[PDB]
């Protein structure tokens, strides 16, 4: 699954 | 040029129209983020993450209700509007729109959009812990315990509310506690959603980018795609590209969006 905004 | 974007808009029989938080921003939606963005001591980095929740169901539910209940002040702008009027209008003519949005207000919906797809989810939806089962609500206040909490001033007392009487799942077999509906940071978009959304974007001749630009995320996971189909992208938000230089309409999406669609 895709991190909202990839976990920055 | 706006009359050269217009050529590719008649001609266009497949839009996407990806929306950002400068639309909802332009509405006066607050999204606690940035300098000043503050709801009592927290920022939403502190408060949407399901660590929270699990540590203080309470203080994060407040803030919810908070928001929930700004949101009965908070108009669609003009933008939204042109969207969802476009959206008819073509609809008629057989020509689809669609619209792939990080905002979580509804305004989109309140404005008249159909074809809208809410990858963060949405304020005014529960999904249970226990069994899973995700429904509307835009009950105010979402739970009496909870009324008129949520005050926003850093020095409000708490609410401290016991868990069982936060908001809970109606199917009385069950009875879980529900949780906003919403993507939390540290959690994975439905893949369900993204599919469909791929697909949308797959099928599309024009694209929008509304109130963020397609170098971030979320634009950024998609406009590469179709770029790379050589389908034709339009910005529309505040910000500013260098002097040496898709389209790009810096200025308000209240403005600068309603001319472009008419
Ligand atoms: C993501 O930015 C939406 C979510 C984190 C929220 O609680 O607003
Ligand atoms: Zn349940």
């Amino acid at each position: 699954g895709v991190l909202k905004e990839y976990g920055v | 040029d706006l009359t050269a974007f217009r050529e590719h808009f008649a001609k266009a029989k497949h839009i996407a129209i990806i929306t950002g938080a400068g639309v909802s921003a332009e509405s006066g939606v607050p999204t606690f983020r940035g300098p000043g963005g503050f709801w009592r001591k927290w920022q939403a980095q502190d408060l949407a993450t399901p660590e929270a929740f699990s540590r203080d169901p309470s203080l994060v539910w407040e803030f919810y209700h908070y928001r929930r209940e700004v949101m009965r002040s908070k108009m669609p702008n003009p933008a939204h509007l042109a969207i969802a009027e476009c959206e008819a209008r073509l609809g008629q003519q057989g020509r689809s729109v669609v619209i792939i949005t990080q905002n979580i207000d509804e305004l989109h919906h309140r404005a008249g959009s159909k074809h809208v797809y809410e990858i963060h989810g949405s304020l005014f939806k529960t999904r249970c812990m226990s069994c899973g089962e995700v429904k509307a609500n835009h009950k105010s206040p979402i739970c009496p315990a909870l009324d008129g909490k949520g005050a926003p001033d850093p020095n409000t007392k708490e609410a401290r509310i016991p868990v069982e009487l936060l908001p809970r799942c109606e199917r009385k077999s069950c009875n879980g506690l529900l949780r906003p509906h919403v993507v939390w940071f540290g959690e994975t978009l439905d893949s369900d959603i993204l599919t469909a959304v791929e697909r949308e974007l797959e099928k599309c001749d024009l694209c929008l980018v509304v109130g963020t630009s397609s170098i971030v995320y979320p634009a950024a996971m998609f406009a590469p795609q179709v770029a790379s189909r050589g389908v034709p992208v339009a910005e529309f938000n505040m910000e500013c590209t260098p002097a040496t230089q898709k389209y790009h309409f810096e200025g308000p999406c209240g403005s600068t969006l309603p001319p472009a669609l008419e």
